[PDB]
């Protein structure tokens, strides 16, 4: 399935994921598209920060959902 | 500083790591 | 029962609904009045993103409440 990732600048990233994928898998897919190291990524959905070891299904993230990507420093 | 915040445009209750609303992209610090 | 639906331009639409209507029913009524497809509508009330299968009463939405309509697309 496709999900979307939006950044503060308005960039949109499309990823191919399965609902069983972990958040750490999603961060590595973002690195492949954008070059941002996973340890500098923070992902937000539905007002909540997503944890690396949980899965997309844990957060009820479905086909065509949009995640928000923030950066650390 | 760690609290959630409501968007003044659509009211959505946002995570503190966002500085624009997750729903409507309205900046927090207008 | 009348509720108000407020867009991001400040335009307020008056909508006739029943107090037991589901959110999906309300999105259908916005489609009928404004011409916006339900899949492009996101409704927010007092901080919460409204879910399609629940009723207005279940969110404590009543006469002359305001819902905020965000277009998502
Ligand atoms: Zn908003």
């Amino acid at each position: 399935m496709q999900i979307f990732v939006k950044t503060l600048t308005g960039k949109t990233i499309t990823l191919e994921v399965e609902p069983s994928d972990t958040i750490e898998n999603v961060k590595a897919k973002i690195q492949d598209k954008e070059g941002i190291p996973p340890d500098q990524q923070r992902l937000i959905f539905a007002g909540k920060q997503l944890e690396d070891g949980r899965t997309l299904s844990d957060y009820n993230i479905q086909k065509e959902s949009t995640l928000h990507l923030v950066l650390r420093l | 500083e760690g609290a959630q915040w409501n968007c003044t445009a659509c009211t959505f209750l946002n995570h503190p790591a966002l500085i624009r609303c997750e729903q409507c992209e309205m900046p927090r610090h207008f």
